RNA sequence: UUGGGCUACACACGUGCUACAAUGGACAAUACAAAGGGCAGCCGCGAGGUGCAAAUCCCAAAAGUUGUUCUCAGUUCGGAUUGUAGUCUGCAACUCGACUACAUGAAGCUGGAAUCGCUAGUAAUCGUAGAUCAGCAUGCUACGGUGAAUACGU
């Protein structure tokens, strides 16, 4: 807004891996304020990660979302008859914002049939470096260094 | 398989596959599997030969299929043939139960002629 | 002829067919619709549907 | 539709003049505002003058109209094109 | 005053409701509200039929949770349309009421250009009540349940 900046709400850790990045995952994947669905989802999930790589579902899930999590970014511009995608820095906050976004949403896209399997192999498959989530990251920073000459704009 | 002269599919429950008889919803279905004591939950590929034929001699009750068929046909006949109202609206190929007939009566008259 | 198709069984009848029980010549072959009683009455007519649901003989 | 324990509504004016006719030949048309009565099983054979709204349009009575308002065979609003 | 029309129907536009499904459908069990209204007013598969003038009696929660099943199919999604048989109000449901049961089972598999609302108990979503009112609410007004994401900056 104009008079400034907004202070932002915490969240709780979540009951069975105390983390609050997993709290904020359940948002991102809840519709409609249904909770329990988007909980039962999450954790179904953290499951079927579990089992088929063998390690933490906690470890491996924050692997993934590093490798979903961009450095760089473009912003639009208007610069006297030319738009120009300014590239600027993704502030730490909304690393996780795009993380979890990207995950769920490219999540969703995947051709499994329950969200449980499509959360579970997006979040094996960015552990891995692949998948929808981390290639939109990869198109980001790829929009971004292509305008890595603008970073003198504003 | 063949059930009322028709071959409804073999991969479903029973009470599923029987409603792709005309004239046979899921309650009708429903009644005809507790009449002919088959569990609803068989696949209709493992019906045995006894329980399909009790299956047969109970759906034998219900007027289904082309008989079905030829009733509502007779009735939508007779509405258009004594020049009535509804047998009127049936012909001209409007809704016939009161429906507004300014917007939204695409079904009855078909797609948009701009 | 030129050098497939027997004799099947198909009420039970002798019948030649390639879609492939013993028999009272002793032997044994490959073996719904008995077609339509008067199945259902016909329409009571719209007097009598009239008389019969009133009640009005 | 009417309760069946209520039973098939007729217009007491207009069964009079049903029953009026009734042990006759020479049957006559008979002019009726009433398109709210059912037609009974003895309006058969009959002809009724039955308002549309303007005039009076006949409806000649055949046993398979037995137990239809006399309104549905007079109708009221005219379209013939778009 | 009786009857008809305001409900027409090749189309065009605005506002909404229901959907296109698996974060779902069907079936079974089991929890948790708030705000209001009320005098001749508050056996049948079914709609329905035969104590209280009020913190007292009635109208009267769903989403949710736990299980079973369906298995990606224009289908066990969708319930438009139509046929038949009924219930109730009303002198009277043809034009032209609401609801129920059986059958039928349309378009529709996330929507071009473009365009709308919303900054927190809000949006979204789920039910509830009232006025009008014999009968008729996807509208209006009001009530609670679950309940987000984001705001770097001009
Ligand atoms: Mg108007
Ligand atoms: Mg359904």
């Amino acid at each position: 807004p104009r008079k400034g900046s907004v202070p932002k709400r915490d969240v709780l850790p979540d009951p069975i891996h105390n983390s609050k990045l997993v709290t904020k995952l359940i948002n991102k994947i809840m519709l409609d304020g249904k909770r329990g669905t988007a909980q039962r989802i999450l954790y179904s999930a953290f499951d079927l990660v579990e089992q088929r790589s063998g390690r933490d579902a906690l470890e491996v899930f924050e692997e993934a979302i590093n490798n979903i999590m961009p450095v760089l970014e473009v912003k639009a511009r208007r610069v006297g008859g030319s738009n120009y995608q300014v590239p600027v820095e993704v502030r730490p906050e909304r690393r996780t914002t795009l993380g979890l976004r990207w995950l769920v949403n490219y999540a969703r896209l995947r051709g499994e049939k329950t969200m449980e399997d499509r959360l579970a192999n997006e979040i094996l498959d960015a552990a891995n470096n692949t998948g929808g989530a981390v290639k939109k990251r990869e198109d980001t920073h790829k929009m971004a260094e292509a305008n890595k000459a603008f970073a003198h704009y504003r | 398989a063949r059930i009322a002269g028709v071959d409804i599919p073999r991969e479903k429950r029973v009470v599923i596959s029987l409603t792709y008889i005309y004239g046979i919803g899921t309650s009708t279905a429903q009644k005809i599997l507790e009449e002919a004591n088959v569990s609803a939950d068989t696949r209709v590929k493992d019906l045995t030969d006894d329980e399909l034929g009790r299956i047969r001699e109970v759906v034998d009750g219900y007027k289904v299929e082309g008989d079905l068929r030829r009733e509502t046909n007779l009735n939508i006949k007779r509405l258009m043939e004594i020049s009535s109202y509804r047998g009127i609206r049936h012909r001209r190929g409007l809704p016939v139960r009161g429906q507004k007939t300014k917007n939204n009566a695409r079904t009855r008259k078909g797609p948009v002629k701009t | 002829m030129k050098q497939e198709y027997h004799q099947v069984i198909f009420f039970k009848f002798l019948s030649g067919s390639t879609k492939t029980m013993e028999w009272e010549d002793g032997k044994e072959y490959p073996v719904d619709i008995s077609h339509p009683r008067q199945k259902f009455a016909a329409a009571d007519g719209r007097v009598e549907r009239f008389n019969k649901k009133f009640g009005l003989k | 539709a009417r309760s069946i324990k209520k039973g098939p509504f007729v217009d007491e004016h207009l069964m009079k003049k049903v029953e009026a006719q009734e042990g006759s030949e020479k049957k006559q048309v008979i002019k009726t505002w009433s398109r709210r009565s059912t037609i009974f099983p003895n309006f058969i054979g009959h002809t009724f003058a039955v308002y549309d709204g303007r005039k009076h349009v006949p409806v000649y009575v055949t046993e398979d109209m037995v137990g239809h308002k006399l309104g549905e065979f007079a109708p009221t609003r005219t379209f013939k094109g778009h």
